[PDB]
């Protein structure tokens, strides 16, 4: 079996390589900036750590 | 007591590795306040004029 006629067939792909970086401030997300919210996280802690 | 007092006390360790680190945020300051959705009546001296 031998072809006769043919064509340049294009093919689309991607790969994923690279996610968004990101960062996030833990007492300003979870907390907002008053004052009891951050007396109340002290003694968490080291969970923003 | 400053950023780097956050990033030590983050790291438990007077020593710590060199690079970029985000430390917690701050806010501007409020100008002021702002009062206006409802005001009341007035009341009556006509009668006593
Ligand atoms: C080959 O394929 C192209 C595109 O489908 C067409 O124009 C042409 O006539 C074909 N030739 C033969 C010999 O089949």
């Amino acid at each position: 079996s031998i072809p006769t006629n043919f064509s340049f067939g294009v093919t689309q792909e991607y790969i994923q390589t690279t996610i968004q970086k990101v960062t996030v401030d833990c007492k300003q997300y979870v907390c907002n900036g008053f004052q009891k919210c951050e007396q109340l996280l002290r003694e968490y802690g080291q969970f923003c750590s | 007591f400053n950023d780097l007092s956050q990033l030590h006390c983050s790291y438990e360790s007077f020593d710590v590795e060199s690079g970029v680190y985000s430390v917690s945020s701050f806010e501007a300051k409020p100008s002021g306040s702002v009062v206006e959705q409802a005001e009341g009546v007035e009341c009556d001296f006509s009668p006593l004029l």
